[PDB]
């Protein structure tokens, strides 16, 4: 028939065929060509450490047995195909569970030109691990990796490159950026190799430089507590006799900026160090405990009955005090 | 043995893609339902919980063997081998059968070619509940099947009188409400790919 | 494996002048085939890239439109365009092989073009 | 681009002692640097690919070093022979190429 | 006659190569495409997406499936769909897909007599939608579904709706819980990769975001505490106790609502226009609170006052009724 | 080839194989000895009303067509030819979603002993139904049933029986207890015919005695209400003219008892009826709210050189206040925790 | 060429391999040396007590019916292979939800050694279940184990070592956990016995001492100073009653709303535990301090400052007491 | 140890009248109590498997009947050849007896 | 199917006897075997018990150390063996075996010992 042309040159190609084994595997080193195209970087969870990656991983290499002459110079075909050819074993150092999507068809792609050369383009979502410091938090920058490399054959066996400039090999889509918290300052790539216990092998490692956004924390965080302070630096302009109401003004400072803190460093997963935000909290903490211990000493010392020397000390040196720990604490981070 | 020979002989010559009498007539089917314990009614998300005990007849004149057997009650292993409907659950917003430790399937083929094919599925079918005069509401919860491919010319599902049977009804996890009863109705919808004959069973649950 | 060029050449300026190098021992369509200029007593400049297979072509933007690269299939040969020849273009001119980890592998004897 | 600025121009010492490079990138090339020499009257030779990997016919005296950013060369025992240029590149990005260290007595 | 149907069928399927697309080196197959919106579930805010069940149907002509005696069309089983060419279709925008598999798998092929394959599946999706939330609630989200070819370009394969304005129906009789389908349009284009130019269409419906909730639980309880805090101008100013219970308390139930709502939505950077409005309004509360500071700091502080509220009275029920006007205006 | 031997045998006895026909299917009624060894009763979800109980499985029967003679007696083989042969079809009649483990082969083994008896086991958890009723919430205690049949096989053609002595045929390990709240009391089993449209089944049943622990809930629900409903004593001993002070404690004492009634809710299924900690707390709400209005009695009968004095209200409520909150303490308890 | 014998070599070594037989089915058993990677632990989760750990599984026999002569190197066939060949039934016995990683294609590996060894390993995540003990928390050390035994066949059919001794494990020194921090791992060889037989066992497993500093940033710092704020009190004068009630009672509301809040991450534990017997105490000190309080007004009112004055030195003095009990009880 | 005790100990009762008869067990057994047909100078045969589950080849008349603890053995009609004494005896554990009823006819 | 044992015997005190249980019809790998003491106008009394594909044995705690149980394989028998009798130990012994509900249902013809003089 018309289409028993192409079905014979198929026929033809698998007819001796062992996808047991890589080309070349006692003759030369099966060079793989790479290229990444992030269609969208999803969103990073800051609770797990991880980082979810939309792509279409793209795997290029020389095999001498799918070699065909025919009318057409570029065999564009389907995924069945590609389970019964050699394909290199790729797998993600630092994944944690990605899957490959096959809605409606799996999402492969597999095309063999004349001189053999191949094509294996996938549709991968990864949840790759990304190590984090949140020591500057939420002031703080990332470099979250993408590592890949192949499973089971060494650096003698197959090694892996970038098939344009590293430069140019990882591609961001325009729309790709489901980042909410974070931004996309741009990509890092690199090659090396990794010693392990069963071989040395070749990886490849893709950088993606992130930078938190503060617009939430200043919003959430930092501001509630500058006006818990600020509210509770007014009860120094009161009458010294009100004591039920500089009373409240402490307590529900204190109970407010204790929740404060309790609906705060609860937000990210529980680490031993403390962050930026913890400090901030903790100086405002202490900042509202020194307003009520100078309305503890004000009251300890009342008896007409004279203005308080304390509060009038206390309207000064408090919001000033604060505003220098202010333009210390901003400028050293956010520089 | 005779009960080998007998299912080699059926199925020898057999297609499993066509369906009994494909350019004759529709095929009948008369399915029974029993219900183990209808689970929990959620609000926010608007769906229930059924488990059933979904149970099919049809008759099938390729499965005709002349023997002294007159049953052949079979495991599951014989499901795949012969056609069975598509009936899939309309308004089923995810369901599964179970698979432990055999795939719960049942499959008794008489001598006169009728099949019985009885599995078990767990069901999370969708149930709109108005939220009006809350919590004095009475709900008709449904649950629609029909064939997937095969239309009204091709498939036409029936009932038995006393197909839809509950259980106990104590053991069940209604917390709130509680089952008042069950009606059972037949009807043809009309898609894009044909007209279809959807059997609805409607559980009526009062809210204590 | 030898990667053969082309002679001097001695072309007044404000002329064009067709300059080649033929590789041999392998084929261009796998490997990226880069120019590179070298001035006496200085550094090496980069011309351009073509990809042979494809057929895309990259140049430096200082030297885009004064120089193109041409390849073709049956002589496994990489082709240069020189247009406008001034008293800046004197330098000696390689072709450079694409290698392991992007390393210009292989390295032509090199053509001395001279203008007057 | 990327702007190569390996230093210094010269070095004049002796034979038999221990003498290396460097090259500063403007821009990050990671471990994607190449080390060419140059002598007089000769074409470019490949020595070190990536970052420290020693090509084919190179021998073990040459010893390569990299990182993100500062990349050297070091020499053990430098020999008469060995006195040409040296080019340092980068090939992360469209390539580009430094100045060029030479070599004296 | 089922004799005759079962050797068409065998030899429809005898020599047929599954790996070679219809007209494998002539024109691009013609794959018409039909959507039934059975169900949209879960349009969220934290996650980012969308659920969304459909009865996709997809039909192309193939000259191999073609018969002549059988007068009628063959609905044959799913199963024969791993024996037959089927598009490889997805979904760019995709996060997590199934097919349902209760009882069977629920696809569907009906071939025709002419060639024509009626192939169809039933499949739940998330796909992705990113919202663009800086006037939430008064918003509305643009929400969409990219149907896409994988492996196939252009001069391969093309596609179309197979109606290009009823293909994709049941989404008038689509109810969300706190949104509301406005439009639905159905856009074909090409995109364009570094492997090829692929065809594409685009199902996008655009939500509309219903107030009533928030102007209930959110916009009135804020309103509510504002005008509770201007109690305090109406009490004397000797009893300090109960202007400065009633003004934190005020704060603190200010401070609480907002916390209680931000919760529910992502980590965004930047400000909503709920949260420019129970910021505005913190700061009448606030600037309540420091009026009675003031008045306290002027007859009690510096000492050795009935016209600071006096002037309270008024200019606070203008300035938040002036602020009432300017934010509906704005945001509407 | 020294293991050519134990191939052909193999073949020998997957030769004519119908796996599709029970052992005995013309001539006798194939039993299935069974035992269940409790690897580990997982943990109890109390809002499903479900358990969990990760199992070693263990099924026997005798199949006349797999004798042999070769030179080991028992053939321990994979778990491949166990589905190259037949296998009962046993379901667990009150299961949810159970998963045969497939790590990293699959966790099943086929021991073919030469007279034709086999022996097959597998690992699985079976998460269950175990139907509470919860008056006596949160010192009840359950009976968690296991109930597992011969699904397509009726009486007539496939039996079960305990293959140990019924109290010793389902053992749980020492470790077996990833149980939280709750405390294994031990297992009994039983066997039974169900009747069902499709014929009679045979089903073995196991329940497992389960006793919660009150001591989650005594330090999170009981413990913070006496604490709050003492706190409510506590405004009994102030002075009648500190009004504020005194509508303090009675409305923080009102709120705190609502939100404990709120938050101890929440631990249970959303069910029709009330535990007997809703009517611990229904007491001690009664207690504050009586403690409240007795302040608005005294606040009512309160009149400001004569001075005010201290209430015969207060000095009566002092004594009997506390003393009926532990005459009603000591009655439930004594009610629930003892029977 | 050199293909052309390995494809011949590798379709001579499968045809006829029986995978239903062990290697030396009717004799000595097989001996399956194992040695780990341990690439991460995700987490160790308290609710349901356990935690997921990824590891480079791999496993080493000699099966002689894999042994070539002819090629000169050690065979890396594709991953495929290992469904037409003989693998041990090797499971976890506190396993509760686990995979093979199967992007982009199942990450395993299998290696044919000239000798016929074989070298089958697999990239697998587990969630081990982890019984803990919580009656020191947050002051706690665990110890997390994973339970590699065979399934199939005992210890006449099978044998499991670790390969290289102490140094089978390799990569517990590097993982970063957020709260805990490890401590010492070892390594164990057991035979266990069944009803069905007798079986070899190899245990792993951690210690897993928790890092405190997060709890004194969360819990122990707001129920150690809500303490302090309720001794303020003390220095308000005796007919402030208003600002003494209310300064108490939100001490209590705070001290019991903070107790709610925190236990409700716990799973539901019939003991108390080190950090609840911490903020019992801490409810004690705030209702003695309120209590005092309602002794000074039933004092005065109900018919001083010597109380008031004894109350002030007593309570900072006994809460530092309590303070050196607890912090050297379960240090 | 599980002991079964059957009460009462002797009736004379006519033939053709209802003859009820109880054992009992100190712990639980489920189902498993059977009875048995103790002929004098013949061996036991059984009467009834199980709690409630009538043997083949024993007459209609023989009803059994169960529970977790109680359980009961009755005859619709008593005729002349049912003059033999009765077992219960439990396997749920290691089996055990009763002490046996004897039937006599006036 | 049918069950024989041995034949009454007189044994004098102190002594030992050996006791055959004959079963066929079917062969006792299956099921397990049972052994009843019956006292003369009394009821019955479990003594032990086997599996014969295994040859596990369990016994009565107020029979321990006394009997002791063994099955022939290929004789499709199983003997009795007493040690040290009693002036005490004359009564009737039953072979019985396990049935459909763990019953004994097929019982042997009985063999009375006796130990008098
Ligand atoms: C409880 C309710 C309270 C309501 C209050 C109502 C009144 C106020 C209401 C609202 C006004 C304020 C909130 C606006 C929030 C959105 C704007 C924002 O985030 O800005 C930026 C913060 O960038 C920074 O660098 C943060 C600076 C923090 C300053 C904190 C205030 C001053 C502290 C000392 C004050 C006291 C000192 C003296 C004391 C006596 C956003 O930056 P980004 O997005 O991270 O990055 C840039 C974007 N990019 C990445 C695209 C390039």
């Amino acid at each position: 028939d018309n289409t028993t042309v192409f079905t014979r040159i198929l026929d033809r190609l698998l007819d001796g065929y062992d996808n047991r084994l890589r080309p070349g595997l006692g003759e030369r080193v099966t060079e793989v060509k790479t290229d990444i195209f992030v269609t969208s970087f999803g969103p990073v969870s800051d609770h797990d450490m991880e980082y979810t990656i939309d792509v279409f991983f793209r795997q290029s290499w020389k095999d001498e047995r799918l070699k065909f002459k025919g009318p057409m110079t570029v065999l564009r075909l389907n995924n069945l195909m590609a389970s019964k050819i050699w394909t290199p074993d790729t797998f993600f150092h630092n994944g944690k569970k990605s899957v490959a999507h096959n809605m409606t068809m799996p999402n492969k792609l597999l095309r063999i030109t004349e001189d053999g050369t191949l094509l294996y383009t996938m549709r991968l979502t990864v949840r790759a691990e990304c190590p984090m410091h949140l020591e500057d938090f939420p002031m703080d920058a990332h470099a979250c990796p993408l590592k890949f490399g192949s499973y089971a054959y060494t650096r003698a066996e197959v090694v892996y490159e970038w098939t344009r400039e590293p430069a140019r090999s990882v591609v961001v889509a325009e729309d790709g950026s489901r980042l909410n918290q974070y931004d996309l300052l741009g990509q890092t790539v690199d090659s090396g190799i990794v010693q392990s216990s069963t071989g040395e092998y070749v990886v490849m490692t893709t950088h993606f430089h992130l930078k938190r956004k503060i617009g939430y924390f200043v919003i959430q965080t930092y501001l509630p507590c500058i006006m818990t302070v600020i509210l509770s630096q007014v009860s120094f302009w009161l009458n010294r006799e009100s004591v039920p109401a500089r009373t409240v003004f402490g307590v529900t400072t204190v109970l407010t900026m204790t929740t404060l803190s309790i609906s705060a460093r609860n937000s990210l997963p529980k680490v031993a160090y403390a962050t930026a935000m913890d400090w901030f909290i903790a100086v405002c903490y202490a900042f509202v405990f020194s307003a009520l211990i100078e309305f503890a000493t004000v009251n300890y010392f009342t008896k007409f009955n004279s203005v308080s020397k304390i509060d009038r000390l206390s309207r000064i040196a408090f919001p000033l005090l604060f505003g220098i720990f202010n333009l210390v604490y901003w400028a050293t981070y956010l520089n | 043995g005779d009960v080998t020979v007998i299912l080699n002989n059926l199925l020898e010559g057999y297609d499993n893609k066509l369906r009994p009498d494909i350019g004759v007539k529709p095929t009948l089917i008369h399915t029974d339902m029993y219900v183990n314990s209808i689970g929990p009614v959620n609000a926010i998300n608007m769906e229930y919980t059924i488990d059933i005990f979904f149970a099919q007849t049809w008759y099938d004149r390729r499965l005709k063997f002349n023997s002294t057997i007159k049953v052949l009650r079979l495991n599951s292993n014989m499901v795949g081998k012969i056609w069975i409907p598509d009936t899939f659950f309309r308004n089923s917003k995810k369901a599964d059968a179970h698979w432990i430790t055999t795939p719960n399937r049942m499959l008794r083929i008489w001598n006169d070619g009728r099949v019985l094919y009885t599995l078990r599925l767990t069901i999370d079918a969708e149930c709109q509940l108005q939220l009006h005069n809350f919590p004095m509401d009475e709900h008709s919860c449904p649950l629609e099947f029909s064939s997937y491919g095969y239309p009204r010319e091709e498939i036409v599902y029936q009932w038995k009188r006393s197909s839809v049977e509950v259980g106990d009804t104590r053991s069940w996890r209604l917390y709130q409400f509680s089952f008042v009863g069950l009606r059972n109705t037949t009807e043809v919808v009309k898609t894009t790919s044909g007209d279809y004959v959807v059997m609805s069973v409607y559980f009526d649950l009062s809210r204590r | 494996v030898q990667l053969q060029q082309s002679g001097a050449e001695l072309v007044k300026p404000g002329a064009s002048v067709k300059l080649s190098c033929t590789a041999s021992g392998f084929n261009i369509k796998d490997t990226y085939m880069y120019w590179v200029k070298q001035r006496p007593e200085q550094g090496l400049e980069w011309i351009g890239r073509i990809d042979p297979a494809n057929g895309d072509t990259k140049y430096d933007p200082k030297f885009q439109g004064k120089a193109t690269i041409t390849t073709d299939t049956f002589s496994n040969t990489a082709y240069l365009q020189l247009s406008s020849l001034t008293s800046e273009d004197t330098a000696v001119y390689y072709c450079a092989r694409k290698g392991l980890r992007w390393a210009m592998d292989y390295w032509g004897q090199g053509t001395s073009v001279t203008v007057s | 681009n990327i702007v190569m600025t390996q230093s210094p121009k010269s070095m004049s010492m002796s034979v038999g002692e221990r003498v290396t490079l460097s090259c500063k990138a403007s821009e990050y090339v990671g471990t994607y640097v190449s080390w060419y020499q140059q002598k007089p009257e000769q074409s470019p030779k490949l020595l070190i690919y990536g970052a420290s990997n020693r090509y084919t016919g190179v021998p073990d005296r040459f010893t390569g070093s990299g990182s993100a950013t500062d990349f050297t060369l070091t020499i053990g025992s430098v020999q008469a022979e060995d006195l040409a240029d040296y080019h340092c590149g980068q090939s992360y990005s469209y390539p580009t190429f430094g100045a060029g260290t030479k070599l004296e007595l | 006659n089922m004799s005759l149907v079962k050797e068409t069928v065998d030899r429809l399927l005898k020599g047929y190569d599954i790996r070679l697309r219809p007209d494998f080196g002539g024109p691009p197959v013609a794959v018409g495409m039909n959507i039934d919106i059975a169900s949209i579930d879960m349009v969220s805010e934290v996650n980012m997406d969308y659920t969304l069940t459909m009865y996709f149907q997809q039909a192309w002509r193939d000259k191999r499936l073609s018969y002549n005696v059988i007068p009628l069309n063959l609905t044959l089983d799913n199963r024969v769909a791993d024996q037959l060419w089927v598009p490889d279709t997805y979904f760019l925008n995709d996060k997590k897909s199934f097919v349902h598999g209760v009882t069977v798998k629920n696809r569907m092929i009906r071939l025709h007599p002419d060639g024509t394959v009626l192939y169809g599946l039933r499949i739940t999706t998330t796909a992705a939608c990113m919202m663009d939330l800086r006037r939430y609630p008064l918003d509305e989200q643009n929400c969409t579904l990219e149907i896409e070819s994988y492996g196939y370009t252009t001069d391969d394969i093309e596609f179309y709706w197979r109606g290009d304005d009823n293909a994709v129906t049941g989404v008038t009789k689509i109810e969300l819980p706190q949104f509301s389908i406005v439009d639905y349009k159905l856009i074909t284009k090409k995109v364009v990769f570094s492997t090829g130019s692929y065809p594409r269409l685009s199902l996008s419906f655009k939500l509309k975001r219903n107030i009533g909730y928030f102007i209930l639980q959110t916009y009135m309880p804020s309103i509510l505490i504002t005008i509770l805090s201007w109690v305090s101008f109406w009490i004397n100013y000797d009893a300090s106790a109960a202007r400065v219970a009633l003004g934190i308390t005020t704060v603190l139930t200010m401070t609480t609502i907002n916390t209680h709502l931000r919760e529910t939505l992502p980590k965004i950077p930047y400000v909503k226009a709920i949260d420019m409005y129970l910021m505005g309004c913190f700061v009448f509360v606030f600037m309540a609170l420091l009026e009675y500071a003031l008045v306290n700091y002027i007859f009690f502080g510096r000492g050795p006052v009935n016209a600071i509220d006096r002037w309270s009275r008024i200019f606070f029920p203008v300035v938040f009724s002036f602020f009432n006007i300017v934010y509906w205006l704005y945001y509407v």
